[PDB]
């Protein structure tokens, strides 16, 4: 053929869908407003939380001295008097 | 299918392929760099004819995450304001490498490759729509500019021109980027779609208006600060001079 019926459709395909377009803005906003707000709720949390000695791994010593305090340098005056018996 | 991340992405292989060589060969040095140069120019305005002016949107966005929590990233995009802006730097910076054509003996590798270093973070500087990342790009052009003036200048006095330029674009560079923290950490993200979006406090929007205009008034000659242009001008090297 000739140059600009050739031309023509090459940049129509080069173009793109302008629906996909449309719908790939609104979601992008959708979603970027969406997570906005989970960081806006992430950024108020308190260095300190409200449990932190509740927490297990912040105790270390409930579980410990039960199985220490048989041993000598530790036990109460009155448990090696009637221990013998 | 051409997209935005290639036009940006020209000028970076231009630059690392230069290092690459050495400086013996100067006529390829030149002849590398005018053709990633020319180019990067027919990209941009290929860019130019696939470009819808009936939509509002943005045209081609190329995203890659910066933070963990993809909270800000580097949103590329051009739209009918910014396409143009590319298509001028794009084509100034060939005439920048043309004009010191025969020169190139005496500058070296080094000038080619701050040009093409400029040409990438000019680019990059326009087609982007992350508002944080735009004031890195923006100030980013202090170092290779800063190199530009001070090692080809005037006699003696290319010291000072370096330094007044450097120093108008620091305290109201920072003065605006407390206002994008302040922006960042009120509404949460720094996407322009988003950040347009917001319902900002009427007494809010005074200071943060200001502070911007305080870095925008700089770079636009205004009445207090435009002093620098002038000496910093005629202190610089010709093709410096004409992207300046």
């Amino acid at each position: 053929g000739f140059i600009m019926e050739f031309a023509e459709n090459l940049v129509l395909r080069l173009m793109e869908n302008p629906e996909e377009r449309d719908r790939k803005a609104r979601e992008h906003i959708y979603e970027m407003h969406e997570r906005c707000k989970k960081i806006k709720e992430m950024w108020a949390l308190p260095i300190r939380p409200y449990g932190f000695w509740t927490f297990e791994r912040h105790n270390a010593q409930l579980r410990w001295d039960p199985q220490i305090s048989q041993v000598a340098g530790r036990r109460d005056p009155y448990d090696d008097l009637l221990e013998d018996n | 299918y051409f997209n935005l991340s290639g036009l940006i992405l020209c000028p970076v292989l231009g630059s690392i392929i230069l290092l690459f060589i050495p400086n013996s060969r100067i006529r390829l040095i030149r002849l590398i760099g005018l053709c990633a140069s020319l180019i990067t120019f027919l990209y941009s305005l290929v860019l130019w004819i696939q470009f819808d002016s009936s939509t509002a949107k943005f045209q081609f966005v190329e995203s890659l995450r910066w933070l963990p929590y993809e909270n800000i990233n580097f949103y590329l995009g051009i739209d009918g304001i910014s396409l143009f802006f590319v298509i001028l730097t794009t084509f100034l910076i060939p005439i920048c490498i043309l004009v010191g054509w025969s020169g190139m003996r005496s500058y070296g590798k080094e000038y080619i490759i701050a040009f093409l270093i400029c040409e990438f973070l000019m680019i990059a500087v326009f087609c982007m729509l992350d508002l944080l990342l735009f004031y890195v790009f923006f100030e980013s052009v202090l170092i290779p500019m800063f190199i530009i003036i001070g090692v080809w200048g005037s006699r003696q006095r290319k010291i000072k021109a370096a330094y007044q330029f450097f120093l108008y674009t620091l305290l109201g560079s920072l003065f605006m980027l407390l206002a994008i923290l302040l922006i960042l950490f009120q509404t949460g993200t720094t996407d322009l779609q988003i950040l347009l979006t917001t319902e900002f406090s009427e007494r809010r929007q005074i200071f943060l208006w200001i502070a911007f205009f305080a870095s925008f008034a700089v770079k636009v000659p205004m009445v207090p600060v435009h002093i620098w242009l002038p000496e910093a001008h005629v202190e610089a090297p010709t093709a410096g001079s004409v992207i300046l």
